[PDB]
């Protein structure tokens, strides 16, 4: 898996 | 220094710095004033 | 909207 | 637009239809084509 952070759609 | 217009930096649950993109609508672990994680 | 979530993309 | 993707980067479509563009190397989406900075 890459790191990649927690998603726009997510957090907004 | 600050970041670019239409960014912020936020924290993920293990306190990991990443950054939100307004202008995009994205998110990177990839500081963009430095082009670095 | 926002465009997909990268982790949902691959 | 007859230009190539720049490395690290993939087009896709929505369901309906709109290109978006997706970066591999700083994990990231976006509807600006990274070839012009426009969406």
């Amino acid at each position: 898996t890459p790191e990649a952070p927690p998603c726009y759609m997510d957090v907004i | 220094k600050p970041l670019p217009e239409g960014w912020e930096m936020r924290f993920t649950v293990d306190g990991i710095p990443y950054f939100v993109d307004h202008n995009r609508r994205t998110t990177t672990y990839i500081d963009p004033r430095t082009g670095k994680s």
